[PDB]
């Protein structure tokens, strides 16, 4: 159940 | 939200084609000038023998880690591309998982020496031979086959940026939410990229694109080499695979 992509987007 | 979910005018699209120019340039991975010079690096013999001698588990291991750091630069790229940022978390999503493994397929010809059929990897260039350990020559053979044909184009940095930013930008991905806005985004971004063609007398390039339903086969190709992987050595998928690999290619 691995979600990193939503990490990414967020990490400002 | 943005411009470019609007029409954009002449002016606005010229301002397109040199944003999505820098979007790339910051985010290339790699320096063509240092892929370029590295081009007489090649493995010997004794090095290809040696990963030949490595076995399945490692070598798909490496490939999914070594593929997960260039995703990582898409996914930046697509953050810093006009208009990405403004789309709802579900479309950038949708766009990112559809779209990433293109981009890195389309970039890695950067990487691919047409002249020796070679590819940059692990700090030196070497040719199909160097994957047999993976059990997918079909797949390596037609990746190859890819980035030979993109060669043949002799693509300049500013055609990959403005072709990857249209590879990525596709209003046609099943699951979008915000369509209409995506399908005017794709349009301002299509017109940057034909009028930088018509401004440097490229335009001939349009008919040499490999059509949508080849990177689309290639990406089919990957997951479905994945899934057999991964009946194999399922522990290896769920232990050593980067998760952001996982995300995009065996749902999480
Ligand atoms: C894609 C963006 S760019 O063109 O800037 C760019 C090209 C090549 C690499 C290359 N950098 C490394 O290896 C990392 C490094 C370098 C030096 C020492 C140790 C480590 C790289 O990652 N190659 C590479 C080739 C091929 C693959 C396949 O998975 C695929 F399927 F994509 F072709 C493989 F199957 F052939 F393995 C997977 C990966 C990185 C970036
Ligand atoms: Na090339």
């Amino acid at each position: 159940k691995h979600k990193i992509l939503h990490r990414l987007l967020q990490d400002s | 939200e943005n411009l470019y979910f609007q029409g954009a005018s002449l002016t606005e699209i010229e301002h397109l084609v040199q944003s999505v120019c820098k979007s790339y340039r910051e985010t290339c991975q790699l320096r063509l000038e240092d892929l370029l010079r590295q081009r007489s690096n090649i493995f010997s013999r004794e090095e290809v023998t040696g990963y030949q001698r490595k076995s399945m588990w490692e070598m798909w291991e490496r490939c999914a880690h070594h593929l997960t750091e260039a995703i990582q630069y898409v996914v930046e790229f697509a953050k810093r591309l006009s208009g990405f940022m403004e789309l709802c978390q579900n479309d950038q999503i949708v766009l990112l998982k559809a779209g990433a493994m293109e981009v890195v397929l389309v970039r890695m010809c950067r990487a691919y020496n047409a002249d020796n059929r070679t590819v940059f990897f692990e700090g030196k260039y070497g040719g199909m031979e160097l994957f047999r350990a993976l059990g997918c020559s079909e797949l390596i053979s037609s990746i190859f086959d890819f980035s030979h044909s993109l060669s043949a184009l002799h693509f300049s940095e500013d055609e990959i940026a403005l072709y990857t930013a249209l590879v990525l930008i596709n209003a046609h991905r099943p699951g979008l939410q915000e369509k209409r806005k995506v399908e005017q985004l794709q349009y301002n971004l299509e017109l940057a990229f034909h009028h930088h063609l018509c401004k440097t007398h490229r335009q001939s390039i349009l008919a040499k694109l490999p059509p949508k339903g080849k990177l689309r086969s290639l990406c089919s190709q990957h997951v479905e080499r994945l899934q057999i992987f991964q009946h194999l050595h399922p522990i290896v998928v769920q232990a050593a695979f980067p998760p952001l690999y996982k995300e995009l290619f065996s749902g999480g």
